[PDB]
């Protein structure tokens, strides 16, 4: 039908909106990912790294993760293998985003506070 | 309400509830921006939650929906899918139905919906009386007093349903 | 036809990524003009303004001007209203942006250097 | 070549040369990055564009074409779009034509292209060579005798144009 249509007001398409927001999630986590390594590795000026958000963009890594996998389910009845490799690749790059993130932050413990 | 509804004089109308969860989403993350728990003991800030409370509110108001209607009214009408501005559905019969629909939990308790069944259309959810059967097919023929076109039962066929048009 | 297909392979659209273009460069335009207003307004850190690209970022105001008008150009004979009134919108939004930061500059002029 | 692509044993394939643009930008970039001009003097860097350089490189990169085919087949082939993967275009005749275009500049040399007109089709531009009208219909009766379709002129039909099939 008309997509221009379609996309222009009122609703969009089933699907393809949780997609897009793990899309930007991506980015912002890759530019907080990059400034995370930059500053850990050369310029060392950890009182303006991420130690002070720690637990609020780990809630946002896991609410991507499940978005992604949520919006891979409802697209994959499209019947077209073009969506699914998308979503299947979206989510594998998330996931695999989510375990390296991971090993940093429990490889960046001596160095965020004590109890 | 009980006579009201059942003639719906030609069209029809209907909306989406989308608006009222984005309303109490912005009553409670405007409340949550103001004097929130103070928890810099806790070596962090949790001003981003509201963040996402911001996102997904508005986008949720990004989805506006003017009074989705059909050409239901009591002619010769296609019932072709109508919106103010645009519109997307066509279909010559066979498309449109109205079905019975059950969902039941772990211990085994059966809560009953009706759909308005066809291409990208709206449901028929009553207002929170769903425990007993009741009458179910009264509202089927005061629907087929209207224009009269299908009511679908559970499962397949069988038994206890009607029909009025059909593709062959 | 298949949009899902228009918008996974070998092509794009007709016009179509001229806008998307000109949505990415006025975003990071209105960063750099937001970034420019906050340092100039309070924090008075005119080390580290944008007094060192000056000329570049300007050419690219021009060609985003540009890119825009002719993506307008390219995408009115669709027929459609609205990808007229976006592509419209678009230039608007994108020369009043360039005559605010044109502005600013003739503004902030005693701040850079002499020459 | 004048006798071995006017022949064009059934389908025709095609492609398009924004591949040689974005290596020419790939080359002029990487003759720049290593020691460019030094204008510190200047107050400036000029890094960013080639930075725009690479943004539309790398668009342009991203414009890959595997080979644009028809169902130009000596047959009864009905000129279906055809490309690897996926399929756009399709219509019984009347579409695909061949045709004259015409350019002008201030002084008023003329410029002569060929187009395989049709929905989303590709043009017949001859090799840089369009400063006198040399043959005209000898290569319109070469593509008649392949797939005889078309031969279209300039402005309206008037004469000295050859049509096959019409639609009435
Ligand atoms: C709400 C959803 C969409 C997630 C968005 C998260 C945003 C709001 C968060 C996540 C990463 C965060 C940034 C991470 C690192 C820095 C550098 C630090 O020295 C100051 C805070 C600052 C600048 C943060 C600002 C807020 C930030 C951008
Ligand atoms: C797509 C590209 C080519 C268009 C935008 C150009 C980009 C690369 C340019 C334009 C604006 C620039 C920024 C403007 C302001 C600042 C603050 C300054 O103290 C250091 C450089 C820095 C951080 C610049 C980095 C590079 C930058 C982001």
């Amino acid at each position: 039908m008309r997509w221009r249509d379609r996309i222009a007001v009122l609703c969009f398409p089933p699907g393809l909106m949780l997609t897009v927001a793990a899309l930007i999630l991506f980015f912002i986590h890759m530019g907080v990912f990059a400034s995370d390594v930059h500053n850990f590795c050369v310029i060392h000026n950890y009182d303006h790294m991420s130690f002070r958000y720690t637990v609020v963009l780990i809630f946002s890594q896991v609410i991507s993760i499940g978005w992604a996998a949520m919006g891979s389910l409802y697209a994959e009845m499209t019947g077209d293998k073009f969506l699914r490799c998308f979503a299947l690749t979206i989510l594998i790059l998330n996931g695999a985003m989510f375990f390296n993130r991971l090993c940093l932050e429990f490889l960046a413990i001596n160095y965020r506070e004590e109890r | 309400m009980c006579w009201v509804m059942p003639p719906s004089v030609f069209v029809l109308e209907y909306y989406l509830d989308t608006l009222w969860k984005g309303t109490m989403l912005f009553i409670i993350c405007l409340v949550f921006i103001s004097c929130n728990v103070l928890r810099e003991v806790k070596y962090q800030e949790t001003w981003c939650f509201p963040a996402y409370g911001m996102v997904i509110g508005l986008w949720l108001m990004l989805s506006s929906i003017p009074q989705r209607r059909l050409v239901l009214n009591h002619t010769r009408g296609m019932y072709h899918f109508s919106i103010q501005g645009r519109t997307v559905c066509q279909g010559p019969m066979h498309l449109v139905y109205v079905r019975l629909a059950l969902s039941s939990d772990a211990y085994g308790g059966r809560f009953f919906q009706l759909v308005l069944c066809g291409h990208k259309l709206e449901p028929l959810v009553l207002v929170q009386l769903s425990e007993r059967y009741e009458q179910m097919e009264f509202l089927g023929r005061h629907l087929a007093r209207k224009l009269n076109i299908n009511y679908f039962d559970y499962l397949a066929s069988s038994y206890r349903h009607v029909v009025r048009h059909w593709p062959l």
